[PDB]
DNA sequence: ATCGGATGTATATATCTGACACGTGCCTGGAGACTAGGGAGTAATCCCCTTGGCGGTTAAAACGCGGGGGACAGCGCGTACGTGCGTTTAAGCGGTGCTAGAGCTGTCTACGACCAATTGAGCGGCCTCGGCACCGGGATTCTCGA
DNA sequence: TCGAGAATCCCGGTGCCGAGGCCGCTCAATTGGTCGTAGACAGCTCTAGCACCGCTTAAACGCACGTACGCGCTGTCCCCCGCGTTTTAACCGCCAAGGGGATTACTCCCTAGTCTCCAGGCACGTGTCAGATATATACATCCGAT
């Protein structure tokens, strides 16, 4: 009668039991199905990996090991899908993309 | 002695590459807790709250200045004028 | 608190600070009338956000404004901020 | 006391997509807030969908539709593929 | 008489039992089943039972003297029947075949009304737009001493005519089209309308038609309908005709429907149609087209049961199995597979023989055109689809024959020019493309002799009218109908339904005119 | 097939502001949509506000704070006064 | 005893009971208080009365005795705080405020 | 010959006529309109329409219906942040 | 010689007659055709309702009118009276759409 | 077109400090029975959709043309900005002390959930009669060329 | 510059359709009673926010000088508006038959929620060490004047 986690059953890294509890206690619906936590945890893990790979690539380009909010901001703003997803979001200690209008540069 | 524009472009490149806050901390904190006294008397502020306020304010101002610059360029200038800020806010819906 | 309440602190948002914000925004040349306009817009933004945050903290029957209240106010206004909880 | 967080899991994903790098505390807090924000957005859309369709339950179909409705294009289709893969593997076990 | 004096009789400056009593008194002289409608809508309609509970012969022998020219004896009989219809406070339907002459009879009867009992208007005449001039010409020719106007043109011209003559009451006949009646009812709702005449009453079939509703709002002493073929498909349509005629009597559609159509009695047969003959004998008059005409010889109608083609079979099976959202797709496939997008072989397109054998019908079609072409005959294809008629046009190009096409998108001047050139003396015009329900009745293709109904229609009346484009008065050599049917397909179904409709019409109406 | 709406209630409110004045069907539908939207905004804000403070009940305090957060400026104090007036009258009767 | 609607007991016109039921069924919280429906009904009544008064004023200005979407739009957009509340809302069969820029006017 | 290849039916976006863009511009309050405005307007119109219709179709697919409804369109507009009053 | 109106005096009259009516300014059938054409690229074999198409047209025309107002302000800011595609692009980019 | 300066840009080296690994408790997620009600499957049904064709009105839409005025470019100029240098001044930092008040724990009671009966409120269906849309025509106003 | 000439506003008349009562019924409010259990209030505690204070030194302020850029003026095309044909497509009204989605109404199963236990995964507290600053220093490279 050994207990193995739902995350291990589904082959994920994010917690399925915690997602289930959050869905149940978040006042979203009267009832919560069994596959909804698994689907939502898989989606969250995919999105985390997608953003975090780009952040790691930016950090390597900057010749750094540990990633920082600047690298997170660079990844998000350079990738167009992520830039559209996090359009109305400001990142603490992030910054701006290097961008100068062509008219301002000297002739 | 450099010519008008060179130092400005160097400053643009410097500040578009850094990450810190461009406003001094105590003056902004004084402004925040003076504005706050108009809604409730004898308030206290978490340092984290003041820092979050400062970063949100700075992000808002930078995003506003980008649109102001584009408005100035659209009128065939390189100088930003108050009419540009007013137009940017009006178009964005804030005004 | 009772700490000799002050005025005209909007002048603490100084001309070089506004110029640095403009430079990060990518502005090369700046007219001399822009500083008062910037002070006005900053004051309006801060008034709105602080009003919402104080409303939250007063509903919670507290006397301290917290980063969580500020974050909730910003999200309420549609300017989600990452890095202070939530 | 005992505030929950997604750190321990974001780290597990990070040390399989780049098993050489690290992550700072501010970056980890940003990642945690991002995960929470996306969770809230998806769950709110799913609850609204269930309320619209007079349903009383939230299930993988509503989760998939909310994902397809909130994410743009390639992200949406890849996330849908990952979710369906995970659900099928879970049920066949 | 005088416009100002006649204003006192035209304009409406202001339970009609007054004429209803005489109507019922004369009508109940026939079988007692006539009162069944009232015994129903007396419990249903109490106000109409106040007449049931309580309870001049002018043969007019010779052709009218007041009309120009001579008038045919059968038309004399018809106009006398109209006179009898008038002097009973009842209304009927004249249903002589197309080309037999009905406008002359109607205007002679109007001359009767104006010169024997002295009521100079008002008279409303409703007809299709193409016919209006062909009404005015007879108005001016047979009885010249009468004023009438077509009430046509843009808004400004029609308003000017209204102010000048209509409100001024300077008319006797106000001939107007179907669309004008709907367009201008308020200026036209108050003339008190002695009669309202409707040529080609096929239009007034649906009781929900805007024309129907508008016409019910008019106030008229009595009505009259002219239509070559009543009861096209259903029996409820004949009920609607009668209801428009006399709403006093035929006010119960469900009664008439459950009486014969909605419920046909489980007896052997023909009792209900005997009662129908009794009921409609005093109301509707129709004569045989060939009663006095000789001339036109009867048609040699034939069926060509064609099979199917390999590609046609493939497409038909593909349609049967389950981008296409109708059963008509089967009728397209059974007609010609090229109507679908992709059936044509290759983004490069040609016109060689690769279409003739690919379509089942068009094979025998080409054989028949050839056989007639070395015999000296002309063809009047009447397909049901303009889009397919383009395919047949391309095929005719390949065989190097001569078009003359009138679809529904052909401008009126182009239509009349095509009719002129084809119907002209000897000319290089072999085939004549045409879509069945097009052009109305203003086509006189009497030069040719062979017609091929390429498709079949849901109601037989459309096909019969199409076949009358060559069987009318005129052409006096031969007629060869060559309708094409493909077997083991929905075309058999539509043919069967058309046949049953034609049989119903035959039994109901085509036994009356034998007695007439 | 029953379908509820605030039609009779909005009409009752209108008949005491402009005693002799009607309203068309489209304006009625617009007012119904407006009431539904405002209800949804206030209720959602109250729900979030109760969730932040780890409460489980939505009460007049959450509703009042929600209207203060949502309604603009001088339009908020009149609504607050009306709400408090109604609450006191109901709890005294 | 004899029934008395909570709307009448609170001196309102809006349905307190219906508001309470919607608040319980809307998946907003586990429990709802007793004065929350009363407060919410009072607020809704105030807002609808305000907008209807402005709309009736506009309709009487146009010499008409029915409120139409044009009058609703014209009343909403002419009030600063009502317009701020309905900034992102569009009114079907509404229109725009008569407004021509002064530069566009003839000299 | 070769008439079986009937027409092109030029474009439903071209169905948005230059007078129609001009009328919308007049309601917006503009005096003079450049000749190139009528293509940019069609482009932005098509972009907006696809953005809304995608979400409406998503809603009606989730509901397992086959008919886009005014409620679905309203929900899509609300999701994009363009609340519409008057259709439910 | 027939009299003629100076350029602009009819544009202003149209402006003040269109800022006063309420009906829809795009034809109905062309818009319906465009809507169906766009919709059949996401999933084939759909159908719409008249109310759905009317709501979509309402939202669409509101969007374009609100865009043309900001375009006019951009053109005026540029010391012009003629609106050009630059103005639409600027108004859309500042607004955040693209 | 070449020199002379000023400003990043790599390249080494010391210093922290704050990620990262490890050990310890406990609260929460998993296993297992039991149950009821939500939702899925079936089946009537029925009204509105579909496709292909027809006929007619009537405004809009498309096109052509003239001509005016507005955009665009070029030129001058005279401020109003930028750049740089001294001179103060206030932020930023490190340190300390105090106390308000966030945050946690325990009790218990008032108040919301739940359930059974009862019954008025509100919703669907039906009908009618005024409010508003439409149409002359007359008067008034506004523009444009003398 | 005043007198055409056009467009718009303002009066009457129709007329028609939808707003606004009126009625029946049925189904959610309402009332009364019972029962947990959230939150409200007291009490404690220990943390972090506030208030001074001294020192350093970078940043802000004030002022000069001198370009270059914003703004005004003047021409010149050209392109867009106003107006008169003329062409066509939207918009009604129709036909002919299906059947296909959307919507109740009903039955039943199977999958959720609800309990009771109980291990073990995650949060917290600690203790390194190596990644990222924090100085210096030589080199490359633009920039602005020659
Ligand atoms: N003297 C005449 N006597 C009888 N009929 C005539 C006389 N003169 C002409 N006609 C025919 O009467 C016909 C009227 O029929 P028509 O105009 O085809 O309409 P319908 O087919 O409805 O009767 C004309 O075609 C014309 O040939
Ligand atoms: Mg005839």
């Amino acid at each position: 009668a050994k207990a193995k986690t739902r995350s291990s059953r589904a082959g994920l890294q994010f917690p399925v039991g915690r997602v289930h509890r959050l869905l149940r206690k978040g006042n979203y619906a009267e009832r919560v199905g069994a596959g909804a936590p698994v689907y939502l945890a898989a989606v969250l893990e995919y999105l985390t990996a997608e953003i975090l790979e780009l952040a790691g690539n930016a950090a390597r380009d900057n010749k750094k090991t540990r990633i920082i909010p600047r690298h997170l901001q660079l990844a998000v703003r350079n990738d167009e899908e992520l830039n559209k997803l996090l359009g109305r979001v400001t990142i603490a200690q992030g910054g701006v993309l290097p961008n100068i209008q062509s008219v301002l540069l000297p002739k | 002695r450099y010519r008008p524009g060179t130092v400005a472009l160097r400053e643009i490149r410097r500040y578009q590459k850094s990450t810190e806050l461009l406003i001094r901390k105590l003056p902004f904190q004084r402004l925040v807790r003076e504005i706050a006294q108009d809604f409730k008397t004898d308030l206290r502020f978490q340092s984290s709250a003041v820092m979050a306020l400062q970063e949100a304010s700075e992000a808002y101002l930078v995003a506003l200045f980008e649109d102001t610059n584009l408005c100035a360029i659209h009128a065939k200038r390189v100088t930003i004028m108050p009419k540009d800020i007013q137009l940017a806010r009006r178009i964005r819906g804030e005004r | 608190r009772h700490r000799k309440v002050l005025r005209d602190n909007i002048q603490g948002i100084t001309k070089p600070a506004i110029r640095r914000l403009a430079r990060r925004g990518g502005v090369k040349r700046i007219s001399g009338l822009i500083y008062e306009e910037t002070r006005g817009v900053l004051k309006v933004f801060l008034e709105n956000v602080i009003r919402d945050a104080v409303t939250y903290t007063e509903h919670a029957k507290r006397k301290t404004v917290t980063a969580m209240d500020v974050v909730y106010a910003l999200k309420r206004q549609g300017r989600t901020l990452y890095g202070f909880g939530g | 006391t005992r505030k929950e967080s997604y750190a321990i899991y974001v780290y597990k994903v990070l040390k399989q997509v780049h098993p050489d790098t690290g992550i700072s505390s501010k970056a980890m807090s940003i990642m945690n807030s991002f995960v929470n924000d996306v969770f809230e957005r998806i769950a709110g859309e799913a609850s609204r969908l269930a309320h619209y369709n007079k349903r009383s339950t939230i299930t993988s179909r509503e989760i998939q539709t909310a994902v397809r409705l909130l994410l743009p294009g390639e992200l949406a289709k890849h996330a849908v593929s990952e979710g369906t893969k995970a659900v099928t593997k879970y049920t066949s076990a | 008489h005088d416009p100002e004096s006649n204003k006192k009789r035209y304009l409406l400056k202001d339970f009609d039992l007054e004429g209803t009593t005489k109507r019922f008194e004369h009508l109940l002289s026939l079988s007692g089943l006539f009162k069944h409608f009232i015994e129903s809508k007396a419990a249903k309609d109490p106000k109409f039972r106040q007449v049931l509970d309580v309870l001049i012969e002018f043969q007019f022998r010779e052709s009218p003297a007041y009309v120009n020219g001579q008038l045919r004896p059968y038309q004399i009989q018809g106009v006398n029947w109209l006179v009898s219809l008038h002097k009973n406070k009842i209304a009927g339907i004249l249903a002589d075949e197309m080309g037999l002459g009905k406008t002359l009879q109607t205007i002679s009867f109007l001359g009767y009304l104006r010169y024997i009992e002295k009521i100079p208007g008002p008279f409303l005449v409703i007809a299709p737009k193409s016919t209006l001039n062909n009404w005015l010409r007879e108005i001016n020719r047979w009885t010249p001493d009468v004023n009438a106007f077509i009430l046509q043109g843009d808004k400004e011209e029609r308003a000017e005519l209204i102010q000048k003559k209509l409100l001024g009451c300077d008319f006797d006949v106000v001939i107007a089209s179907y669309e004008i009646i709907i367009r201008e009812k308020s200026p036209l709702k108050k003339i008190n309308w002695e009669y309202i005449i409707i040529d080609e009453a096929h239009r007034i079939k649906n009781e929900e038609s805007m024309l129907s509703q508008v016409l019910r709002e008019f106030t008229s002493r009595n009505r009259l309908l002219i239509t070559g073929t009543p009861l096209q498909n259903n029996l409820h349509e004949l009920w609607a005709l009668l209801n428009f005629l006399l709403p006093d009597i035929f006010s119960d559609a469900q009664d008439f429907d459950d009486w014969f159509s909605s419920e046909s009695t489980e007896e052997d047969q023909d009792k209900i149609v005997k009662q129908l003959h009794t009921v409609l004998q005093p109301f509707l008059l129709r004569r045989i087209k060939s009663d006095v005409e000789t001339s036109l010889l009867p048609k040699k109608e034939l069926n060509l049961y064609v099979g199917m083609s390999s590609m046609q079979k493939k497409w038909y099976k593909k349609i049967l199995e389950k981008l296409l959202n109708i059963m008509m797709q089967l009728r397209k496939c059974c007609n010609h597979p090229y109507l679908f997008d992709g059936a044509e072989p290759g983004p490069p397109y040609t016109t060689d023989e690769h279409l003739v054998y690919n379509a089942a019908k068009l094979q025998v079609l080409d054989k028949l055109l050839k056989k007639l072409k070395e015999e000296g005959s002309r063809v009047l294809i009447f397909s049901q689809m303009s889009r397919l008629l383009d395919i047949l046009e391309d095929y005719c190009y390949f065989r190097n024959y001569e078009y003359c096409r009138i679809d529904g998108s052909t401008a009126h001047e182009d239509r009349i020019q095509a009719i002129d050139d084809y119907n002209a003396p000897d000319s290089k015009k072999f085939v004549f493309l045409l879509t069945t329900r097009a052009g109305g009745l203003g086509i006189n293709l009497t030069s040719a002799d062979v017609v091929v109904l390429y498709d079949s229609d849901w109601n037989p009346q459309a096909d019969l009218q199409a076949m009358d484009r060559a069987h009318r008065i005129g052409q006096k050599k031969q007629v060869k109908v060559f309708r094409l049917v493909t077997d083991n397909s929905v075309e058999e179904k539509i043919l069967e339904r058309a046949t049953q409709k034609l049989r119903l019409d035959q039994l109901v109406i085509q036994q009356n005119r034998t007695s007439l």
